[PDB]
RNA sequence: UUGGAGAGUUUGAUCCUGGCUCAGGGUGAACGCUGGCGGCGUGCCUAAGACAUGCAAGUCGUGCGGGCCGCGGGUCCGUGGUCAGCGGCGGACGGGUGAGUAACGCGUGGGUGACCUACCCGGAAGAGGGGGACAACCCGGGGAAACUCGGGCUAAUCCCCCAUGUGGACCCGCCCCUUGGGGUGUGUCCAAAGGGCUUUGCCCGCUUCCGGAUGGGCCCGCGUCCCAUCAGCUAGUUGGUGGGGUAAUGGCCCACCAAGGCGACGACGGGUAGCCGGUCUGAGAGGAUGGCCGGCCACAGGGGCACUGAGACACGGGCCCCACUCCUCGGGAGGCAGCAGUUAGGAAUCUUCCGCAAUGGGCGCAAGCCUGACGGAGCGACGCCGCUUGGAGGAAGAAGCCCUUCGGGGUGUAAACUCCUGAACCCGGGACGAAACCCCCGACGAGGGGACUGACGGUACCGGGGUAAUAGCGCCGGCCAACUCCGUGCCAGCAGCCGCGGUAAUACGGAGGGCGCGAGCGUUACCCGGAUUCACUGGGCGUAAAGGGCGUGUAGGCGGCCUGGGGCGUCCCAUGUGAAAGACCACGGCUCAACCGUGGGGGAGCGUGGGAUACGCUCAGGCUAGACGG
RNA sequence: CCGAGGGUAGGGCCCGUGACUGGGGCGGUCGUAACAAGGUAGCUGUACCGGAAGGUGCGGCUGGA
């Protein structure tokens, strides 16, 4: 029968929603970008990769991703996109 | 035996009223006690350790045996 | 607190005039003179051969009863001794004697330690012009054992100070009379003091 | 320092990993007498070059797997299959300590 | 943040602090980082303060902040004099 | 070289073996009889049973917009109370408990090229532009409450995009360096937020990056209880390749390949237990213990779970299942192992107190607000320490009582009695703990100066006056200190071991006397001791308990004389670590002590470097006295 | 998918309890096995028998003659 505890709880839910929201789009984009590398679609990959790349670090700005996290995400997005394209090359534009 | 007198209550028709004292010639109920039974005198701590007049009368009239099966 | 009861009986059991009564001790009216056997119904009974425990027991109560002190406090002093450097028995008598209330008696301010203890507990004494009433004040080399100078105009310090103008406080003490003071200069040597006490029998007791 | 230790390879039947048995000696804390005791270390051999007999030094390293926390440092001696028996003949002997 | 404050010792009605460096979120009288000198608010002996001013500077430099009465006995024996 | 005592009981008697028993020290104690003062400690060991009631975490108007109360005057603006709300930081600290846990949990020493750290502090750069959502409040359903719902307007240090890129991040390459450490080049990727006053500048804020500081996470060696009448265990099992997950290594999780991993140096299983600093005992070695205090861990009625966050899988946050309880038909409510308190269990364990004055924590610029942390107070001989119930004189010795050979003996200078002091009380004064935060000069800095504030507390202590003023408990055959008379008559009873009681009991019960302790004395429980009776120190086996019925041999333990290399053990010096409290030595504060403060001395043990080589070890040669052979 | 836990079924260990029964300890009835060559030397492992102690066979031991 008291608090501003519930005020905190109140907040977290608003927060949670946002972390979850950005988090989704990253996965969705990374996966999408990666997907394109398995067919490549060299241009289109990087373009998305770029957008993935960016949405990643962007989320590391707040309480959503740790820096070392976003650092890992990109580190793997990247390796994956380049390596797939190693099967039938043509890297243009740029992200590597 | 010594005994702490925590709270003092008057019992009304509908509610229990707390009261900080209970003067002489009056009745009420004290919360806190632990060893006190009925017909037991009770004195403030630094006072004459008098024992009130007891009471005393009738011896039981009917007798029944009980067997612990 | 202290022993407080019939005190001659102490001496009569112990087979040694302990000079507890002070003023009376030297009188032919002391008890040890008229009957120097043990107190109670069985003294004139031809005494029986004493065990080693007894022998050290009796020896111990002897020392203890002298300084008129609680077996608690006695033992704790004694323990301090053993752990303290060098010769236990000596350092014992030392600390036993470095205690206040008994000083006051050594300096004849009062007749007996009993009377002394009273004097000390009553504020009638001061070490160093600070008023001190605790009879267990271990006095240390360098202390000024005053009489309270507001206690000065008092029939009994006088009487006893008066019979103390030129007798000899032992080698470790220095009664500037008249001015009521005196001093604790040295913790005693073993030789410094004779009491009817085998300093060693007592150590052998607390060894059991 | 990263603890270095020395011992024999008793199992290489794993894949990029060798079992290194390590003796140590110390005096009995109550009875003085020196006593031997031992411990088998799962040890990282990334280039599979170590084999039965090979007394080696292994070094305290960061975790590689559950229970591999040492990698082999340097080959120190070779072909000590006498120590290898000294440990098989003990193991083997177990089949008659049952009921 | 890391702090300089009075860590009480002594006994009841015998305060006997021990101005000290320790992580803010310790018990008052719990494991400190370094003892940099005592303090006897009652003034019972000539030494009712001896800040190791050599040390007490090193801290203040690297972060350590202090009680509004840690500094009181830190100023009192001048760790601040220009 | 500061340290070491033993007794009783097996016989007719003795010696030996051997068990039992006792004196001692200790306690979070409890019980009996008894009980005056005070100081410091300390006080649910049981049901980690269940809890009534209050309280225990909030703060900021100097991030923002609002609903009501006012106050100077022209339904206005201003400002400060005020209730929320959005928003920040805190709520992960601090407080409680020992249930679980035999574990890298703890201890101790290391590793992290495998890592994170809000605030704090150093240093480098920056703060341009545009946009947008939800509460509040207005509108309207439901409820008996919890209280909720849908629609509509709205601010910001809340929310997003573009630019700026000191710098950071990631892919590839290259230089150094060796596990993912530092540099560099191209591509790509990412920053922000304003408020305030005395207003051409200071104060608090926000952004990215580097370093510091403190705090952590993860990993490794070594130490950590009882049962082998628990002997075999193991499929995420052990290893690998790839990937997910994380701040980060890892079978942490997943798919595939391999067939492994562990065990008599005790795996697996069963029991019991939080560990340590320490505590107690002990001559020591050792044994035993882990309450109070300090450190780590684990837990928040029983389970599971994640969210928010720098940090939690969060004690007084959230979700879900379970048990229980309470409230008056859709549902709701609760979680004292925080402080007090209740109830229950128990041999047993406290006040529903006072104050934020001090110390410390949160928030704010500050004033300040919050703090059952804490500072104190109350109760309890629970423990230890101080203190009192008096001191001097007072008979060849009153009365009563005990004894008696009847003469006497004892209690006993004890009492009475003289006198001296003067606990309590009565009056008068009366604290230290508190000098900072803030205001003033300076420069919001250095130094200076001024002011407010005390729960305990009218207490301690001081000063004056001032009455003789509580004693009890255990024992008195031997161990073991203390003896007589009656009562009793294997009865009543004592009893720790011997044993005592059957008419003359120093052994039962009372008395007088005595011995020991004394606000205590005893008793029961338990730990260590005597127990050299688990023997390392420091024991034994022909007949006392104890040589396997006899071999042969596995592991293991042990191993002749000489020379040499190593230096693993072992010895030595250096160095780091070995927190604080404790213990020890010194001094010092409370009148003393208990209590407490300051300084000193450190050791084992482990890390690191240097050194020695005799003994043991290993390696290398030689020997023939052991051993085998001809 | 995993998942508190609920449920079905079969196992392992522990503890309590149970008509009755087995001996063990503690506080009259039968005989006389042992202790003296104990009146048959004693003891022994085993075996068969016997109200009971025990007796007897076979071997062993001397701690017997
Ligand atoms: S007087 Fe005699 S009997 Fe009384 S004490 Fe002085 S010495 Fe002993
Ligand atoms: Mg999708
Ligand atoms: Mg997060
Ligand atoms: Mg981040
Ligand atoms: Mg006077
Ligand atoms: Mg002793
Ligand atoms: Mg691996
Ligand atoms: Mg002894
Ligand atoms: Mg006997
Ligand atoms: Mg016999
Ligand atoms: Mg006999
Ligand atoms: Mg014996
Ligand atoms: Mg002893
Ligand atoms: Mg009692
Ligand atoms: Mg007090
Ligand atoms: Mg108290
Ligand atoms: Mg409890
Ligand atoms: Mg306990
Ligand atoms: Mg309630
Ligand atoms: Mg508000
Ligand atoms: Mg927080
Ligand atoms: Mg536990
Ligand atoms: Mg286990
Ligand atoms: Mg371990
Ligand atoms: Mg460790
Ligand atoms: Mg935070
Ligand atoms: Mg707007
Ligand atoms: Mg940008
Ligand atoms: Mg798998
Ligand atoms: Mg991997
Ligand atoms: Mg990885
Ligand atoms: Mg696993
Ligand atoms: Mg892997
Ligand atoms: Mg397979
Ligand atoms: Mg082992
Ligand atoms: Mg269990
Ligand atoms: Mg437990
Ligand atoms: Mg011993
Ligand atoms: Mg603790
Ligand atoms: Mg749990
Ligand atoms: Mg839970
Ligand atoms: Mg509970
Ligand atoms: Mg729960
Ligand atoms: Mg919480
Ligand atoms: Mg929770
Ligand atoms: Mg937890
Ligand atoms: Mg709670
Ligand atoms: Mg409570
Ligand atoms: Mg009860
Ligand atoms: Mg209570
Ligand atoms: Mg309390
Ligand atoms: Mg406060
Ligand atoms: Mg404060
Ligand atoms: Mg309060
Ligand atoms: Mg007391
Ligand atoms: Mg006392
Ligand atoms: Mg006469
Ligand atoms: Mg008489
Ligand atoms: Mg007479
Ligand atoms: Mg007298
Ligand atoms: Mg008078
Ligand atoms: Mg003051
Ligand atoms: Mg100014
Ligand atoms: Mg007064
Ligand atoms: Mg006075
Ligand atoms: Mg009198
Ligand atoms: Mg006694
Ligand atoms: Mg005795
Ligand atoms: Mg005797
Ligand atoms: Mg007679
Ligand atoms: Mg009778
Ligand atoms: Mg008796
Ligand atoms: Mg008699
Ligand atoms: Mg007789
Ligand atoms: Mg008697
Ligand atoms: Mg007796
Ligand atoms: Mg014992
Ligand atoms: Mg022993
Ligand atoms: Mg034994
Ligand atoms: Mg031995
Ligand atoms: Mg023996
Ligand atoms: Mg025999
Ligand atoms: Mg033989
Ligand atoms: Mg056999
Ligand atoms: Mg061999
Ligand atoms: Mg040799
Ligand atoms: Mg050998
Ligand atoms: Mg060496
Ligand atoms: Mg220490
Ligand atoms: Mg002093
Ligand atoms: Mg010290
Ligand atoms: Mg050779
Ligand atoms: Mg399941
Ligand atoms: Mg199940
Ligand atoms: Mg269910
Ligand atoms: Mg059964
Ligand atoms: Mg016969
Ligand atoms: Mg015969
Ligand atoms: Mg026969
Ligand atoms: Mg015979
Ligand atoms: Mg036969
Ligand atoms: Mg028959
Ligand atoms: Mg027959
Ligand atoms: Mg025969
Ligand atoms: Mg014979």
């Amino acid at each position: 029968r008291n608090l501003s505890a519930l005020k905190r709880h109140r907040q977290s839910l608003k927060r949670r929603l946002r972390n979850k929201a950005k988090k989704s789009a990253i996965k969705t984009l990374s996966k999408k970008a990666i997907q394109l590398a398995q067919e490549g679609k060299a241009e289109e990959a990087l373009k998305i990769m770029r957008k993935a790349e960016s949405l990643i670090d962007k989320a590391a700005k707040g309480s959503t991703l740790h820096k070392n996290a976003a650092a890992r995400r990109k580190s793997r997005l990247m390796r994956k996109v380049r390596q797939l394209l190693e099967a039938a090359g043509a890297p243009l534009i740029g992200g590597g | 035996r010594k005994e702490r007198v925590a709270r003092l209550l008057r019992m009304h028709a509908n509610h229990r009223e707390e009261v900080e004292e209970l003067k002489a010639g009056d009745l009420g109920a004290v919360v806190g006690l632990k060893e006190t039974i009925t017909g037991d005198t009770l004195v403030g701590e630094d006072a004459p350790r008098v024992i009130l007049e007891s009471i005393e009368v009738p011896e039981p009239v009917i007798d029944v045996a009980i067997e612990p099966k | 607190g202290r022993y407080i009861g019939p005190v001659c009986r102490l001496c009569r059991r112990e087979g040694v005039k302990l000079y507890l009564k002070g003023e009376r001790c030297y009188s032919p009216k002391c008890a040890m003179e008229r009957r120097p056997y043990p107190p109670g119904q069985h003294g004139q009974k031809r005494a029986r051969r004493p065990s080693d425990y007894a022998v050290r027991l009796r020896e111990k109560q002897k020392l203890r009863r002298i300084y008129g002190i609680s077996e608690r406090q006695f033992r704790n002093l004694f323990e301090e001794a053993s752990k303290k450097k060098g010769v236990t028995g000596s350092v014992f008598l030392g600390l036993l004697e470095s205690r206040l209330d008994n000083v006051v008696y050594r300096l004849g301010f009062a007749v007996s330690r009993r009377q002394a203890r009273q004097l000390v507990r009553h504020g009638h004494i001061t070490v160093n012009g600070r008023r001190v009433d605790l009879p267990s004040y271990r006095v240390r080399p360098g202390d000024e054992i005053a009489v309270a100078e507001k206690s000065r105009n008092l029939e009994l310090i006088r009487q006893n100070l008066e019979a103390m103008k030129g007798r000899k406080v032992g080698p470790w003490l220095s009664l500037d009379v008249e001015g009521m003071k005196g001093k604790f200069l040295r913790l005693p040597d073993r030789e410094d003091l004779a009491l009817p006490v085998n300093e060693q029998l007592v150590i052998e007791f607390y060894s059991r | 320092p990263k603890k270095v230790l020395t011992g024999v390879v008793v199992s290489d039947k794993m894949q990029k990993t060798v079992t290194v048995l390590v003796e140590r000696q110390f005096p009995h804390p109550l009875y003085g007498k020196v006593i031997k005791r031992s411990k088998k270390y799962l040890a990282h051999d990334p280039e599979e070059k170590y084999k039965l007999g090979d007394v080696v030094e292994i070094i305290e390293s960061r975790p590689i797997s559950k229970r591999k926390r040492f990698r082999v440092l340097r080959l120190v001696e070779s072909g000590r299959m006498d120590l290898v028996e000294k440990y098989l003949i003990r193991r083997q002997n177990y089949e008659s300590l049952s009921k | 943040m890391v702090k300089i404050r009075l860590a009480r010792f002594g006994s009841k009605h015998n305060p006997h602090y021990r101005i000290v460096v320790t992580d803010a979120r310790r018990k008052r009288d719990g494991k400190y980082i370094e003892k940099i000198g005592y303090y006897d608010p009652r003034k019972t002996t000539p030494d009712w303060l001896k800040v190791d001013v050599e040390r007490a500077r090193y801290w203040l430099s690297v972060g350590a902040q202090p009680t509004d009465t840690a500094r009181r006995l830190l100023r009192q024996a001048g760790v601040f004099r220009q």
